């Protein structure tokens, strides 16, 4: 536990980046979280709002 | 493509009963259906067409029931005058069909 | 309409370019998919009534 | 009553239902298929997955 501070810095950066990359799979209230899926599933007029 | 069977082969019941006939299909034919009766030495006559509608001049004792795959022909009362063979016709699709009509069912009334 | 048929479509390729002569004056208004790119799609189960 | 408008006329209606999943595909579109190429930047399309 002597080197807690540097380990804390490294862990903070790693976990923030991991949270950012993992949040990319969030639905945000869409029918699908993959924009490719949205494009091949809907007519444009609603594709813009989704 | 469409094949049917008619059951029972023959029925027998006294004058006060009700006689019923089953006409079942391999696949659904919707309402499209017709019931035919021939007296011996006489051409068949139409009794029930569209599986529900009574024909012209036929007494109100013959009932057709069911839709799709299973169809039943029920007679409320016999008078020993309906003892004949009955057939059911697909009247739905006859592109490549061996016989539009089904099997024979002779009714026997013992009075 | 009350005794509507049900058909299963599977193990085959589905094309829409032929659906003009067989059913003229057709109306394909529908929901849940863009009809413009039905050419490049795959379907697990198709039911025709 | 064919004398009246189309509202008193027979209309044949055919209803199609899909599931639209890209993995157990058995009914696909009429577009052809092309041989795959490896180790190259390509825009693929696998059973509707682009």
């Amino acid at each position: 536990s002597a080197l807690g501070k540097l380990q804390d810095v490294v862990n903070h950066n790693a976990q923030a980046l991991n949270t950012l990359v993992k949040q990319l799979s969030s639905k945000f209230g869409a029918i699908s979280s993959v924009l490719n899926d949205i494009f091949s599933r809907l007519d444009p007029p609603e594709a813009e709002v989704q | 493509d469409i094949v049917m069977t008619q059951t029972p082969a023959s029925v027998s019941e006294p004058v006060g009963g009700t006689v019923t006939i089953k006409c079942q299909a391999s696949e659904s034919i919707s309402n499209w259906l017709a019931w035919y009766q021939q007296k011996p030495g006489q051409p068949p006559k139409l009794l029930i067409y569209a599986a529900f509608t009574l024909a012209s001049g036929v007494p109100s004792r013959f009932k057709g029931s069911g839709s799709g795959t299973q169809f039943t022909l029920t007679i409320n009362g016999v008078e020993c005058a309906d003892a004949a063979t009955y057939y059911c016709q697909q009247t739905y699709s006859s592109r490549d069909v061996d016989n539009v009509f089904g099997g024979g069912t002779e009714v026997v009334v013992k009075g | 309409v009350y005794a509507w048929n049900r058909k299963r479509i599977s193990n085959c390729v589905a094309d829409y370019s032929v659906l003009y002569n067989l059913a003229p004056f057709f109306t394909f208004k529908c929901y849940g998919v863009s009809p413009t790119k039905l050419n490049d799609l795959c379907f697990t189960n198709v039911y025709a009534d | 009553r064919p004398t009246y408008g189309v509202g008193h006329q027979p209309y044949r209606v055919v209803v199609l239902s899909f599931e639209l999943l890209h993995a157990p595909a058995t009914v696909c579109g009429p577009k052809k298929s092309t041989n795959l190429v490896k180790n190259k930047c390509v825009n693929f399309n696998f059973n509707g997955l682009k």
